[PDB]
């Protein structure tokens, strides 16, 4: 049976997400413009707009604060790809296999990608796990939950105090694990918390590509000019 | 930490 504390856990995590995820869009509008390296400009945007609400959210979660500056950041560090991927999600439409944020302006799609500098070695991993996130059909207590255990991971390169990490996620994981047998009915149940986690094998795979996507664009100082200092942060540092 | 920024967001 879910615990009060556990129950507790899950309306904070909705509730955080709530408070950094707006559906209308409307911050889009402030950043610069799509064009239609044109998309740069506007994607660089969007990342670091989204880099801002994942620590927001991030501070939310449970036992967060309990660890030290350092673990807060490297964690971030790291993660905040994986969350914007995630998240992104919501937006995500198998229709179109493009994201969209309420407008045409503001639907995504693949050559829109391309267009920022990324290749289809990033892209076509990318849609894949959109398509696989989206088959699952979370309820968006596991949505919530899922991004909550992606962000506070041990094996996070820089982490200082890994028991200390390891407790809050086994928390949250415990919390996952109870949620989708006391909440959630077969037989989209099945095997759901192995799919979940195959899902955060699939992200560590995609930051890895990120990554080495980043320095190649990096390594041009015009391509990182356009760039965000938090950008340049989170990521290049 | 030379992070700066995501350093005060953090706070
Ligand atoms: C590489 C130099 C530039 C990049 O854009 C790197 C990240 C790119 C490859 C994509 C990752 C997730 C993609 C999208 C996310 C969409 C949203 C984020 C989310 O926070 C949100 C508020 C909305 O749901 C929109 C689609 C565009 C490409 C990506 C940023």
């Amino acid at each position: 049976k879910l615990s009060e504390e556990q129950q507790h856990i899950i309306a904070i995590l909705l509730d955080a997400h709530h408070k950094t995820y707006d559906p209308t869009y409307a911050d889009f509008r402030d950043f610069r413009p799509p064009v239609r390296l044109s998309m740069l400009p506007h994607l660089a945007d969007l990342v670091s707009y989204s880099i801002q609400k994942v620590i927001g959210f991030a501070k939310m979660i449970p036992g967060f604060r309990d660890l030290t500056s350092d673990d807060q950041i490297v964690l971030l560090k790291s993660s905040a790809i994986e969350v914007i991927m995630l998240r992104s999600n919501q937006s995500f439409t198998m229709d179109d296999m493009s994201w969209d944020c309420g407008s045409q302006d503001y639907k995504y799609d693949v050559t829109d990608v391309s267009k920022a500098g990324h290749t289809l070695e990033l892209i076509e991993p990318l849609i894949k796990f959109q398509v696989g996130l989206k088959k699952l059909n979370l309820h968006e207590e596991e949505h919530v939950l899922l991004m909550a255990i992606c962000i506070v991971s041990p094996d996070r390169p820089g982490v200082q105090d890994a028991k200390l990490v390891e407790a809050i996620q086994d928390r949250l994981s415990n919390t996952l694990q109870t949620y989708i047998r006391c909440r959630h009915p077969p037989p989209g149940s099945h095997q759901l918390y192995a799919k979940m986690i195959q899902k955060l094998a699939d992200l560590r795979s995609l930051n890895e590509e990120h990554s080495k996507q980043y320095r190649s664009l990096s390594f041009q100082p015009e391509n990182s000019m356009k760039l965000t200092p938090l950008v340049l942060e989170v990521f290049g540092n | 930490k030379n992070h700066p920024m995501l350093m005060n967001l953090l706070k």
